[PDB]
């Protein structure tokens, strides 16, 4: 039971983390004097005979060296007490215990574990000073940062035990993680701050920099990019340099607000191959965003290659942020003196209102809503006043703030800081609250002895006028104290509950895992689910994609799908395709296409049913969109040019394809049809988007783009089912407590306290409610 | 025993944010103003926005100007000082008003394209540190893998390292069992 | 060595849109009322004010590395003031009957509306800009 | 006509008045009474402050030389806040000070000191920037009742 | 403890030379001279002269890790023009520089009346 | 003479107030890092503690010892330690100092640097010597003492730089300024409504001439022309601190073309 | 309870687990001197060989994957599809 | 009971050391044995 | 509340509609008065839903509820996680809690982690049971000294005689 | 403890006008301010030092052990 508790702790080391912006992703800085205390047992072989030697030879005390080294027979020869330590011939089958050293596969934990992502593989990187060091981008999994931090590093003893760590667990491994089918490690703080100043377009760079950064980019191919500007003077721009760091072959594109092709914002994102072509770069595309940069180039280029992105993005923008400096102080919380006096009048707008209501409720001409006390609704209107005032006092002061401020830049880079934030440091702080009411009156009618009895007001119940600049007056504070101390005790309360549910949902799902015949059941065989999550598939392989068929007027629906032959308005114009005119009037094809028609007909029907609502955004294997983007790319398609695709290679190509896509392969009856209701919903996503139209009007493809289309979805599903062996289960159980655990914070109980109502199956809610049609 | 700072240290201002130094750097290749002053200590300015710690930013522009003036600065709670008063008073020492300063890179000599807000502050150095934490328990001849290192790994799927990580020292004693009776009455 | 478009332009209108080294610029085509014009310009290398003349070339030659000097000296094939080089990620609108090609420039977006560009501009990257008085 | 730097207050609505606060700091204890500005900082980060105080670094006794007590940290150049408070006057601190008061940069630099971390002047450590002394002592007997 | 001695950050240690010239494979003409015990100081100095050449195609210098006192110079040049030449253009081109200076401010600090 | 360009408007034995003109701001910014920590100097570096009862530690005063600026006037006739072919130290690389103070009156005692000797032979040349510039010729005050407290310590200087320890350092600060004028514009102004009513102008504003308002951005303009200032703490006269800079920095860049040599 | 050649419903293609398994047993194999099957091309990492080894389809080794009732088939390392 | 902190507890304590203003909050402290 | 309904046009529109909550629930009755709409009435109790609309209309709630406890906070969670709890918490046609409901594991084995101070008990009770030990656990199988049928021992290795 | 032997920032020698700054405060009653300017004190930096430092040995002294 010992052993079940990690008592018996042998071979790991455990210190103090610090960031480090040149290490790479999947590396951890181990000093030396822990390497010097952790060991390994090497085999003797003419591979390593020769290295073996040298680091006996080294000892215990210098580095790349042993502490033992064991004969066949089984004997330990100790290297620091030996009248023979400097004097021994190492013979084939011997095993040397040596220090670990770099690139070595080493276990790397955060406590406390409730995230896989807690516990990846590293590579071994030996440095000088203490302290284990980390990627910042490893920060975010691990959930920790450097102020104190303590992890441990676990050193696998065996050869089947380093592979099992590199194979699955190794931080590249990780990226994309199925707890939330997206990335779950992406750019943070300073590089994040630091890429966004990078890619505005005032941004530029000379030469001297210029070849400077690229040299930080150690893939670089030698080839200076030429400058965006040649005229007086030859200027790159931030977004030319960081693209060296993107790879070829990655595309991105994305719409904001309103961005268009020309977006004079600047805003969405355009990456064609690995060239930005617009867009000011920040967390929507560096993040861990869904669709960002760090999703696509994980699929698109695999696990290594998006690790390397990682520190080759950190380089070049660390670099720049270095010589251009970045800083924040009083200054960047302090609003204009107008914008002061439109804030102060702003609040005294309110407490007119509020004392307009008080006024109303004194003389009882104020009516409460059903179901509702009179004092209720008095409070309820109070409460919107001036949270309503603390809120347009906080607009006000950020669309005051210049894009120089530098709290406003952290914001735009989405690297700390939120209005929340702006708006208490420069305006109003707010109403404080205790149990969700202002604060109450805890001496007889009075929130303090300094106010008069029966005093309602908002600076009496709590309302914090003043903002942090300004500074809160006593009264402010000790309500603020008040507020403030209701969030600490919750914490830990929000710390001391939900570490227990974790430790329940793992327990009773820890013995359920994925069997070969894609069914998911629990050690005593019985079925939980006849397919892993309904369709099979691997949570870290689905990405959200729109169904198209499902959204918008049938007159739309018509004019993208249908295609009728026999019809001079509303057959494929011979431009679109090289049987174009031949095409008219062809009976037997028009059948083809009535085929098609009908099945997608079928489809927006069928999707309407399952989607009630509309929703047409659902997270799928295989991004077709995607893989036709590249398609284009890849194969230069010109869109002046008509196609050489024959109808039936189309249709029967796309239907073709659908009796490929393979989750089951029983020969059977009932699992073909298990099979067809597993591939439902993705084939009639592939549907609408292989649509002959779409493939000929839309992305003007050409018989071999498309053929590649093809092959490519193919190999991409398959490459998405779920591995037999998966454990399903205890995933599932830290995929609902992690998160869990960052729940800290109407009048319907939710956060922890509903989660431990839910699962504990209880007859007596606190909120009974009904919701009724 | 003398403890010099080294890497890893904690440190923190009387505002409630703490750090560890991070590493070291000599005075020639830290940032530095045009008056010559470097700085000693360097702290990240992402530790500002979500802590909202504006006392931490008036205490360094109320220390900057007692330096000058030579008199100590009211950092009371509840009186009339101002960001506004304290920037007048910088402002009469030549300085920009908000603390900021222009500051030049140590590596490269070139300037920043950004200022700096640059000022004294307290800090205290707190105990706990480095050496007094550094636990590496390999025997040869925190820090556990407690039942969640274990669901960890078993997400993963590491049968084989979880086998190797729980396998008691014991000896892998060989037995004979008879496939009638799971018992080990055979007699070998 | 080739070129593949050249015409003046009138400019209408300079708009530094909160940025404070480019502007975006709208200016309008002599002779053909059609062809028009939208291009982000370092303003700091190459200062732009309303109703001005601009001269404005596409051209696509006179990847390999880059050198400065030297070839600066000698092969000037630069006859303007503002010389730009992009990548074309050209989105030929078909917009009712005129064509709508696009350039960007580091960012610098740039786009053309006419439509007797049709053997002119390309539809690929190298796409130099080039712009004089 | 009120100052638009001052914060704001309300207007005495009493001719009732009992007693008067001799001085609203007084509400704090020793440890938030070392806080400058706390009325300017978010409520919780007040509270952390108190708590990590205790784990600074000083001199708690000017006789510490004497005492043989189990652990000691004396702090080698202890320095009086710039930024003091009215009440730490009372609490002896600008006599027994715990902190130095060093030039603080706010910058990225080489993104060494990022998530909560910080850069220090290696420099600035030779002159002897916050070093400090660290005892320990320890304590044996003999026999029992043997 | 794990810390390093302080020489080291400009003391060679055993098995180590001033200057590691390496061929750069990314282009023709390229070299990588890895300078050991030496930072900032030299890399940008001996980096800014490579620059005032105009038959180096190629200058850059980088510290990998600010643990170590050393750091890599990229030089690219026309053909013909040896890259290990460039570095002695910009050596000589330096000590001529500073020595030219050593004299203008030996004389005007004469010139000084305190 | 053709080249860098020195322009002296102060000069005393603390401070240069000079002007370098026509260099690169490299070679300006180096030789502002070479003063700063590689310009060799004498420092106590080993203190052996016979007796202390002082209310110090040995390392605290020992620690201080070293900070002890000492005159490095023929540090080039002193040979590094690391390099002398002796066994630890010796004349031709140390010098052997001395303290022995003892509190003898009832008001307390004071150590200050000036109570060091010299006990190791100088040879004649200029080394060694507490620097002293205090009105009062005490010096640093190392310790204090009370009538009854007794330290006797044994110092060894050596020679050494300030990049293996601040304490060998030469200088003090370093001023370091170009283009008062944002005319290059290498900075980016913050501010709140007037970017040069909110910054403070500078001194060599006015040894340059002001932007004129039309003329268009010179992007051709370069970094020439920088004010410095540089401060000796003492151990060096303030013009060596210079000259011994510009001389270093020059050395290493022999330095390699000697590696190039051998190679 | 074994299963024809034919008849087999599992996935052609090789597990993210089966393929680390495999790495890990005969990476254990390589690094007690046992014999190679891969011309050695300057590898000399066990592991890196064995890698060497799975592309090159020269591993011979046979997975038996068991149903959850208890039959179970088997799939010689050379015959599944490796992609993951 | 005064070496213990045993009453009837952890009611005494070893005096804080780390800092003077630590010995001064110890010796003002306060504690709540076990509706809000 | 506003509703998302197709338009006659076929483009979804929203239609508000009036809608009642209740403090308190009696799901049985309330769904009986005429002029609602019983198709659609529902209830945070996830209980009640159960004993009026089966098992598996319960299963649907549960997963509402569970979801809606996640996507409170903005968080995203694959759904086929919360489906998977909401499952095992359903199998036997009943609602089973999560919150280690048996005295005696959960779905573990005796032979497994040694819980309790008294193992012997449970030792004890399965021979006098006929208890049955799959041995799929990993604390059964670490007794036992061998790897667990997870993941990478989901399968067994065996050395091939075909490779020529 | 005593006078900083150097300015912790710059390394300008500021442990030789301890007893000046006494002086120039009681004996010249100059305000400390302008006492640490006259010291040739001018950059925050070594001013602080000065300024806030805290002369314990005074107490430590006055122990007879
Ligand atoms: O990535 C991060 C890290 C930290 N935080 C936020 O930091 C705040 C507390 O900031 P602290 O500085 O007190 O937390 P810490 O992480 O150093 O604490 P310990 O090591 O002592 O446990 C908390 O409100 C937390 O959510 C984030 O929001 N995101
Ligand atoms: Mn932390
Ligand atoms: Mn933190
Ligand atoms: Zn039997
Ligand atoms: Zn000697
Ligand atoms: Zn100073």
């Amino acid at each position: 039971r010992g052993n079940l508790m990690g008592k018996r702790v042998d071979f790991s080391a455990r210190t103090v983390i610090s960031g480090d912006p040149n290490l790479e992703l999947d590396q951890v800085g181990v000093p030396k004097s822990i390497a010097k205390t952790l060991t390994y047992p090497e085999v003797v072989t003419p591979y390593n005979i020769d290295r073996l030697t040298q680091l006996v030879r080294n000892g215990p005390n210098e580095h790349p060296g042993a502490k033992y080294v064991i004969r066949d027979s089984g004997d330990r020869i100790d290297l620091r007490y030996s009248k023979r330590a400097g004097d021994i011939q190492l013979q084939y089958g011997w095993k040397v215990e040596r220090h670990i050293m770099d690139n070595d596969p080493v276990l790397f934990n955060r406590q406390p574990s409730l995230h896989k992502m807690s516990m990846m593989a590293h590579r071994v990187k030996v440095i000088p000073y203490s302290t284990f060091r980390l990627n910042l981008s490893v920060t975010s999994p691990y959930n920790a940062d450097f102020d104190g931090d303590e992890m441990n590093l676990h050193v696998p003893q065996s050869e089947e035990t380093r592979a099992e760590l590199s194979q699955l667990c190794a931080v590249p491994l990780q990226i994309v993680s199925p707890q939330s089918n997206k990335p779950c490690m992406g750019i943070v703080q300073d590089t994040l701050c630091g890429i966004r100043k990078l890619t505005l377009r005032d941004t530029f760079i000379e030469l001297d920099q210029v070849l400077n950064m690229l040299y930080w980019v150690p893939d670089w191919d030698g080839v200076i990019p030429t400058p965006a500007i040649i005229k007086p003077k030859p200027l790159w721009s931030g977004k030319q340099i960081l693209s060296v760091a993107i790879p070829n072959g990655i595309h991105l594109q994305r719409f904001d607000e309103g961005t268009t092709l020309l977006s004079p914002k600047d805003n969405g994102m355009l990456i064609i191959d690995g060239q930005i072509i617009f867009g000011v770069v920040e967390k929507k595309t560096v993040g861990s965003s869904n669709g960002g940069l760090i999703h696509v180039v994980t699929r698109e280029k695999g696990p290594q290659v998006c690790a390397k992105l990682f520190g080759n993005i950190q380089k070049v923008v660390n670099f720049w942020l270095l010589h251009n400096g970045f800083s924040t102080g009083i200054g960047d919380t302090i609003a204009d003196g107008p914008t002061m006096r439109e804030i102060t009048e702003t609040i005294a707008e309110a407490k007119k209102k509020v004392l307009d209501v008080t006024k109303e409720a004194q003389a009882n001409l104020l009516t409460a809503k059903h179901g509702m006390t009179l004092r209720e609704s008095f409070e309820d209107n109070v409460v919107r006043f001036l949270n309503e005032a603390r809120d347009k006092a906080g607009r006000l002061a950020e669309v005051n703030l210049k894009d120089l401020n530098n709290v406003k830049q952290m914001v735009m880079a989405g690297s700390k800081g939120s209005f929340i934030n702006i708006a208490q440091m420069s305006a109003c702080v707010g109403q404080q609250s205790v149990e969700g009411k202002r604060i109450a009156f805890g001496f007889v009618d009075r929130t303090l002895p300094h106010f008069s009895k029966d005093d309602y007001s908002p600076e009496s119940k709590g309302f914090v006028e003043n903002s942090y600049l300004r500074g809160l007056t006593p009264q402010e504070f000790f309500f603020h104290a008040m507020g403030g101390r209701e969030g600490l005790i919750d914490t830990a309360v929000k710390t001391a509950e939900t570490g227990y549910i974790q430790r329940r949902l793992v327990k009773a799902l820890e013995d359920i895992m994925v069997h070969y015949d894609n069914t998911t059941r629990n050690s005593l065989g019985n079925v939980i689910q006849f397919i892993y999550g309904e369709d099979g598939m691997d949570a870290a392989h689905i990405e959200k994609q729109s169904l198209d068929t499902i959204g918008g007027s049938d007159a739309a629906f018509e004019k993208r799908y249908r295609v009728d032959l026999l019809n001079t308005d509303h057959t494929l114009d011979p431009s679109l395709l090289e049987s174009g005119s031949e095409i008219l009037g062809d009976l037997k094809l028009q059948v083809l296409l009535d085929e098609e028609y009908k099945q997608l007909v079928k489809d927006r029907k069928f999707l309407r049913e399952v989607f009630v609502d509309g929703e047409a955004n659902w997270p799928l294997p295989v991004n077709i969109r995607r893989i036709i983007q590249n398609a284009q790319q890849t194969f230069h398609i010109d869109h002046t040019k008509p196609s050489d695709l024959t109808i039936k290679d189309i249709v029967l190509g796309v239907k073709d394809l659908q009796e490929n896509l393979l989750v089951l392969r029983g020969k059977n009856e009932i699992i073909q049809n298990a099979q067809r209701d597993a591939v439902t919903l993705f084939c009639c996503l592939l549907r609408s988007r292989l649509a002959t139209r779409r493939v000929l009007q839309e992305y003007r493809l050409t018989k071999q783009a498309f053929d590649w289309v093809l092959s490519n979805i193919e190999a991409q599903f398959l490459r998405s089912v779920v591995h037999p062996g998966e454990m399903v289960g205890v995933l599932a159980a830290q995929s609902i407590g992690e998160p869990a655990t960052q729940m800290t914070l109407k009048k319907v109980t939710s956060g922890v306290p509903r989660l431990k109502e839910i699962l504990n199956v209880a007859k007596n809610m606190k909120t009974p409610s009904l919701t009724v049609y | 025993t003398t403890k010099i700072p080294q890497i890893g240290d904690k440190f923190a201002s009387r505002h409630g944010q703490k750090g560890t130094i991070g590493i070291t750097y000599r005075r020639e290749d830290m940032p530095f103003t045009a008056e010559g002053i470097v700085p000693d200590l360097i702290i990240n300015p992402h530790a500002i926005p979500s802590r909202m710690t504006v006392a931490h930013l008036i205490e360094c522009l109320l220390s900057k100007v007692a330096a000058l003036s030579g008199n100590e600065g009211d950092a009371s709670p509840f009186t009339d000082i101002t960001v506004e008063g304290i920037s007048k008073l910088l402002r009469e020492h030549g300085y920009q008003s908000r603390g900021f300063e222009v500051m030049y890179n140590g590596h490269t000599g070139k300037k920043l394209m950004a200022q700096i807000f640059f000022g004294p502050t307290y800090y205290q150095r707190l105990r706990h540190m480095v050496d007094d934490k550094i636990h590496a328990r390999a025997r040869g001849p925190g820090l556990r893998f407690g039942e969640m290192e274990r669901d960890c790994m078993i997400a993963h799927g590491a049968a084989s390292f979880l086998k190797e990580r729980l396998m008691e020292a014991s000896d892998a004693f060989r037995v004979h069992i008879c496939g009638i009776c799971g018992l080990m009455t055979v007699i070998a | 060595s080739n070129t593949l478009f050249d015409d003046i332009f009138q400019v209408s209108e300079v708009d530094p849109g909160r940025y404070n080294k480019v502007c975006r610029i709208e200016a309008a085509s002599t002779t053909q009322d059609q062809c028009k014009l939208t291009l982000d310009i370092n303003v700091e290398l190459f200062p732009v004010a309303a109703q001005d003349s601009l001269t404005v070339t596409i051209a696509s030659s006179l990847t390999r590395s880059w050198r400065p000097p030297q070839a600066g000296d000698r092969s000037l094939a630069d006859d303007y003031d503002y010389v730009m080089y992009g990548t074309a990620y050209k989105f030929e609108e078909v917009s009712k009957d005129l064509i709508a090609v696009y350039y960007s420039f580091g960012g610098l977006l740039m786009r053309l509306e006419g439509n007797y560009r049709n053997l002119n501009n390309l539809k690929q990257e190298n796409a130099y800009l080039l712009i004089r008085r | 006509d009120v100052d638009p730097a001052k914060r704001i207050r309300v207007s005495h609505h009493a001719t009732t008045f009992t007693h008067c606060e001799i001085h609203p700091s007084m509400i704090l204890g020793v440890a938030a009474s070392i806080i400058p500005f706390p009325d300017h900082n978010q409520s919780p980060r007040n509270t952390y402050q108190s708590a990590m105080g205790k784990q600074a670094m000083g001199v708690f006794l000017t006789n510490y030389n004497v005492r043989m007590d189990t652990m000691a940290n004396i702090l080698y150049y202890p320095q009086k806040p710039l930024g003091t408070t009215r009440a730490m006057e009372y609490l002896k601190f600008r006599e027994l000070p715990a902190g130095q008061n060093a030039i603080v940069a706010i910058a990225c630099y080489s993104g060494y000191n990022q998530e909560d971390s910080m850069i220090m002047n290696q420099s600035s450590i030779d002159r002897g920037l916050f070093r400090s002394l660290f005892f320990r002592s320890y304590m044996d007997q003999e026999k029992k009742y043997g | 403890m794990n810390a390093p001695d302080r020489f080291e950050l400009f003391l060679l240690g055993e098995g180590e030379s001033k200057l590691k010239i390496d061929p750069d494979t990314k282009a023709p003409n390229a070299v990588v001279i890895t300078f050991e015990k030496e930072d900032h100081t030299l890399g940008n100095l001996i980096r800014a002269e490579l620059l005032n050449d105009r038959k180096v195609l190629f200058a850059a210098y980088k510290v990998e890790h600010p643990f170590f006192a050393r750091f890599k110079l990229r030089i690219q040049t026309t053909e013909g023009y040896d890259p290990k030449d460039a570095l002695k253009n910009a050596c000589n081109s330096i000590i001529n520089k500073l020595g030219a200076l050593k004299t203008n401010f030996e004389t005007e600090w004469n010139l000084q009346t305190l | 003479e053709e080249g860098p360009q020195v322009k002296i408007r102060e000069a005393s034995k603390d401070n240069v107030d000079f002007i370098l003109s026509n260099v690169d701001l490299a070679m300006a910014n180096s030789l502002r890092r070479v003063m700063i920590a590689e310009i060799p100097t004498l420092a106590i570096d080993s203190v052996e503690v016979e007796t202390n009862t002082t209310v110090l530690a040995d390392e605290f005063i020992a620690h201080r010892l070293g900070l002890i600026p000492l005159q490095s006037m023929d540090i080039e006739q002193l040979e590094y330690s690391r390099d002398c072919f002796c066994e630890d130290h010796c004349d031709k690389c140390s010098v052997v100092l001395t303290l022995q103070a003892f509190g003898e009156s009832e008001s307390t005692t004071n150590v200050y640097s000036k109570d060091l000797v010299i006990v190791s032979n100088l040879m004649g040349r200029n080394i060694g010597h507490p620097i002293i510039q205090d009105k009062e010729g005490n010096g640093v005050l190392i310790c204090k003492l009370r009538k009854g407290q007794e330290l006797k310590l044994t110092c060894v200087a050596k020679k050494g730089i300030a990049k293996e320890h601040a304490k060998w350092g030469p200088a003090a600060a370093i001023e370091f300024e170009y283009d008062p004028w944002n005319k290059l514009k290498h900075t980016d102004y913050w501010y709140e409504q007037d970017s040069a009513k909110e910054w403070p102008q500078s001194k060599n504003c006015e040894y340059e001439d002001p932007p004129n308002e039309g003329d268009p951005f010179d992007y051709k303009a370069q970094a020439d022309t920088f004010y410095m200032n540089v401060e000796s703490v003492g151990s060096i006269p303030v013009d060596q601190v210079v000259v011994r800079g510009i001389d270093t920095l020059q050395k290493k860049v022999a330095s390699i073309l000697l590696a190039l040599t051998q190679m | 309870k074994a299963i024809p050649k034919d008849q087999r419903a599992t996935t052609p293609y090789m597990t993210k687990y089966e393929r680390a398994r495999i790495l890990g047993t005969r990476a254990l194999q390589i690094s007690m001197n046992a014999p190679v099957f891969v011309d050695l091309e300057g590898e000399t990492d066990p592991l890196r060989i064995a890698m060497k080894e799975l592309a090159e389809k020269k591993i011979p080794l046979v997975i038996r994957r068991y149903l959850p009732d208890g039959s179970f088939e088997d799939w010689s390392v050379e015959e599944l599809i490796v992609d993951l | 009971a005064l070496a213990t902190g045993n009453w009837g507890a952890g009611v005494s304590q070893v005096l804080n050391r780390y800092t003077y203003s630590s010995t001064l909050s110890h010796l003002r402290r306060t504690n709540t044995p076990i509706a809000k | 509340y506003d509703r998302k309904v197709p338009s006659p046009t076929g483009e979804y529109v929203k239609e508000p509609e009036w809608v009642l909550e209740t403090d308190g629930v009696n799901l049985s009755e309330v769904m009986t008065v005429p002029g609602i709409d019983p198709t659609r009435i529902y209830t945070n109790s996830f209980i009640d839903i159960m004993e009026v609309l089966g098992i598996e209309a319960g299963r649907a709630a549960l997963y509402k509820e569970v979801y809606n406890v996640i996507a409170s906070d903005g968080s995203y969670v694959n759904y086929r996680h919360m489906a998977l709890l909401v499952d095992v918490m359903t199998t036997q046609g009943g609602l089973t809690s999560v919150t280690r409901h048996g005295f005696n594991r959960s779905n573990t084995g005796a032979l497994m982690r040694c819980s309790f101070e008294e193992t012997v008990e449970i030792l004890f009770e399965a021979g006098a049971s006929a208890e049955l030990d799959d041995c799929r656990g990993v604390s059964e199988n670490v007794i036992l000294g061998q790897m667990a049928p997870i993941g990478t021992g989901a399968f067994d290795v065996m050395i091939d005689e075909e490779s020529l | 403890m005593i006078v900083p032997v150097r300015c912790f920032s710059c390394g300008k020698v500021v442990g030789d006008k301890w007893e000046s700054y006494l002086n120039l405060l009681q004996e010249d009653e100059l305000d400390e301010g302008t006492a640490l300017s006259r010291l040739g004190l001018k950059r925050y930096c070594c001013r602080r030092m000065i300024l806030t430092h805290v002369d314990l040995i005074e107490k430590f002294l006055r122990y007879n052990p």
